[PDB]
DNA sequence: AAACAGGGAAGTAG
DNA sequence: AATGCCGCAGTCGGCCGACCTG
DNA sequence: AAACAGGGAAGTAG
DNA sequence: CAGGTCGGCCGACTGCGGCACTCGAGCTACTTCCCTGTTT
DNA sequence: AATGCCGCAGTCGGCCGACCTG
């Protein structure tokens, strides 16, 4: 428990991340992430692309930010433009920390539709067409305040991106990393009777399910009459 | 033709008979339509999904609750523990209730029963606590805990509960008796060695006989896992609502209702 | 053998079988002698036996009941009039509840329905006071009180507010209502004119068409009050759990279960 | 038989068409009980209705009165309100509704509340269409102004019992009435008209005659038949009667 | 696994895809649209 | 001065 | 006077039309 | 001095 | 007299409903009757 | 670990034995 305080002065990571590293209580983590001061289908498949600004930077405030819309990994960079050869180098980077994509969707900017990316795109044989990308920028703007002595941009944006990848955690355990390189159901209260949902279906069989709950810590086991699916 | 009827039901949230009507549609379309609807309500009348396990020998499986019979005064907190497959039933009315009392009947009926492979019972605190679970694991009996809130996973002791019920309100009203522990003891006797089956076999000699049946049929089976219709299989048990299938490939038996059973010729 | 089986019964309050097994006798003996034991339990299971009365046209019997809407507040007294034969409801929320308020109830059917000849409810206090009877007795409409503690008596109405309390859940999670008025009349636009049933005939349809069936079948009845199966009868109207036939001698015709009919050929 | 007649006149105020329909009544008979009161001097349904906003002195507070004509058969629905302001009129229109269904057009006048946004957003969301009728030509505004002198009529002629708990309740007696109880001259009720039976023949229709009085009463609609026996379902029975074959007579 | 999932909205008989659980009669497919899974009735399920 | 043992409180199932 | 029900939804099955075949 | 009209109590159904 | 018919009987089956740790408190609404202030 | 049931009782129906009959 005291390793993840610590731990929190360090990265400042979510509550989840903190309990899941450390096997301390969800109270805990909470207690602790609010005494902080600083803290107030399959994946490579659909890309969204997108640059923001972020003027604390200075001259390299133009940050490219690509995210997967699968598994929500982030990579970013900051430039000294939104140009085609900074798009371009963004591009190979993005490829670098993740993969390859088989479709990219990004705005209209024109250096995102200029004719070098189309044959860019063309060539790495990648086909070329927006609110998760904009609250991953949210995110990342979040994570680069509550990570305020860095020697670089460069380097506050790596640990940033770190923490957010392979730190940074959702409810079933498994982080971005895993997500990156690894359905809905209604189901019936059975203690009070009123129907919840929709929640994720973690494992079913033989009579009963296990349904996790995003506001829940714990899974929830309940019987198969009460499991009707959500298709949407 | 589709995107009017999807309106039509955003609108007013009909029937799917009325949309098949009006808008001249098939009816799984129009069921499909009235299911995707948010607003709609769930279908809380689901048929016959899950069968509680049964144990294929005696004393491999029990189930256990408690119960409340008032007319016994301070011994009202009574045990019960039954055998699933035989059907064998023993009971105790107890002052109070807790890991004491929970240890003793657990010796009482193995006094009366014998060893049991597995102990299925709710999840009250009472079985939970290290005390218990420390006893059986030095016992070599395996627990179930189940899911809370979920009587149909006791459903085979809520309904000896039943039977015990009726049978101590036919007895009390029979005549009298000393202590609770004497009528108690007189409706297990007649339970277990009186009230016979329709098959000419009293529950003490099914839970003490030696086990045997003609060849199991062989049956259509529906594995709910897959969703796909796989056979034939050989049945070892059926009743009423139950099948017990043993295809050659499982690991294990698997219980499914009667209506996933179909006969195969 | 006989004398033994009941003292035996007598003694111990066994089951059927046992006695049949152990002494002999024939099931029947042994049935009646569980039967005949005072002691014994009465058979609270019983099968289906009444059925609640319909009228063969529409604007001839009408059911109504009350219920309680919590989401209206001072509006929940909800009031619900159905007519029996083609399933046609009238819904009002009016705060409070009394004699007036029924009164209001009544005006706002008619004008929506029509004369009704016959009128049954509960025996709600507010449908007993001499001014609603009078009212009754004034418009030349015919009120049934009904057995008390028997909703299965007012089963159509009850099962009304089923399906209204249904809509009016689905409409309020599809929007937003100015007033609990403007709610309820859009349920009950959709459940009238727009619910259409699988026949495809909406409820207005069927409350203000003309009357049209087949040549009625002939079916086996068996009289429950003479109890032997006479017939053929004509059978007036069928459904799930009901039927209505009518005899040549008979004064009015006979409502009884689905159970008592039997096809004849 | 008359003095039947007289109650149901007393207690309803309809015209004597209904009464000589519903009482089999001799015209004279039924025209002479109306005035012996103290105070009784588009092609298919559901396609064409109207709207109009009127005001009624005896209501005082609720004085605003929407009226719904469908111009076919003229089944007419009211209702009192506080106002005219736009959430009034679109309660109006969900209980115009939940009265009679969907219409195909709904012609009103040129009131800010019927021509503001919101009104017309609803009627475009359910497939209605909305036809201002700018043109203030008197004929749907006189057909519309014609049953406003009907409803005022009604209630005076209903307001003899101040027994009326609220308008609300007077208001629906006086619709109940109108609908339900006036006939045309051709022995049709104004919910019949509307709701659209009334297109061909398509049951056998026999004429009875009773046993009780030895008088033919009829002629009503058969239910069935066999064994020399006929089920005749009178109209106004509470149950079907049967009926020998000797006393029935067919009717075309 | 490839399964012939109905796209009983328009009856037409869309695939392969994968299949991504099953149970209650239901097949949860998960079509080239990765936006959401569906779930089918395995009625209107064929292996491929 | 942080830690150990009642006592109470809180949470959960029956 | 004086009485269970009926909608939601899954399912069985026969009828009719397009497709495979000796 | 027994009777008539609130007011309260009691009983019954929902 | 041996085949068709009817009666006894038990196998198979289904309608049903409460087991669930237990029960009460309360409000509205109406009618009917007795106590008490008021009448002739 | 993690899933409705089964006894009370009415009922359908086929099998076997006694009775009616051409
Ligand atoms: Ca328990
Ligand atoms: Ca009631
Ligand atoms: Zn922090
Ligand atoms: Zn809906
Ligand atoms: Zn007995
Ligand atoms: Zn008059």
């Amino acid at each position: 428990l005291e390793s993840a305080q610590e731990s929190h002065a360090l990265h400042h990571q979510n509550a989840a991340a903190l309990r899941f590293q450390f096997h301390i209580t969800r109270e805990q983590a909470r207690e602790i992430v609010k005494l902080c001061p600083n803290c107030p289908l399959k994946p490579r498949v659909l890309w969204q692309m997108d640059v923001t600004h972020v003027s604390e930077f200075g001259k390299l405030k133009y940050v490219h930010v690509t995210v997967d819309t699968y598994s929500h990994f982030t990579f970013a960079t900051a430039r000294t433009g939104e140009a085609t050869k900074d798009v371009l180098q963004h591009l190979a980077q993005s490829f670098a920390y993740m993969g390859i994509p088989q479709k990219i969707k990004t705005d209209n900017a024109p250096a995102y539709v200029s004719r070098s990316i189309q044959e860019f795109l063309a060539r790495w044989k990648i086909s070329h067409v927006q609110a998760i990308v904009e609250r991953t920028h949210q995110n990342i703007k979040a994570q680069l305040n509550k990570l305020q002595k860095y020697y670089t941009p460069h380097h506050l944006l790596a640990h940033a991106l770190f923490v957010l990848n392979h730190v940074n955690m959702d409810n079933q355990g498994h982080t971005a990393a895993e997500r990156h390189w690894g359905p809905m159901v209604m189901w019936k209260d059975l203690l009070t009777g009123s129907w919840k949902g929709p929640d994720v279906l973690i494992t079913a069989g033989r009579g009963y399910a296990c349904v996790f709950p995003q506001d829940a810590e714990s899974p929830i086991w309940v019987p198969d009459r009460f499991i009707r699916p959500f298709t949407e | 033709a589709l995107e009017s009827a999807q309106e039509s039901h955003a609108l007013h949230h009909q029937n799917a008979a009325a949309l098949r009507f009006q808008f001249h549609i098939t009816r799984e379309q129009a069921r499909e339509i009235v299911k995707l609807c948010p607003n709609c309500p769930d279908w809380g009348h689901a048929p016959q999904l899950g069968v509680n396990p049964r144990g294929l020998k005696p004393r491999v499986l029990w189930q256990m609750d408690v119960t409340h019979v008032s007319e016994f005064g301070k011994l009202k907190y009574v045990h019960v523990t039954v055998d699933t497959y035989s059907h064998f039933t023993f009971a105790t009315a107890r002052t109070g209730e807790a890991t004491k009392d929970v240890l003793q009947h657990l010796a009482q009926s193995f006094a009366y029963m014998g060893i049991p492979q597995k102990i299925k019972t709710d999840n009250a605190p009472a079985y939970v606590s290290r005390s218990i679970q420390e006893f059986l694991a030095r016992w070599k009996i395996s627990h179930v805990t189940g899911i809370p809130y979920n009587p149909q996973g006791q459903a085979i002791v809520e309904r000896t509960h039943q039977n015990i019920k009726a049978q101590l309100n036919k007895l009390q009203k029979a005549g009298k008796y000393y202590t609770p522990h004497h009528l108690l003891a007189h409706a297990l006797f007649v339970l277990n060695h009186v009230n016979m089956d329709n098959q000419g076999h009293t529950a003490a000699e099914r839970h003490w006989g030696p086990i045997s049946a003609d060849p199991k049929p062989m049956v259509m089976w529906k594995d709910l896992l897959t969703g796909s219709w796989k056979g034939p299989d050989v049945l070892i048990t059926a009743g009423r609502g139950y099948a017990c299938v043993f295809p050659q490939d499982a690991e294990s038996p698997i219980w499914v209702p009667d209506r996933f059973i179909r006969p195969f010729t």
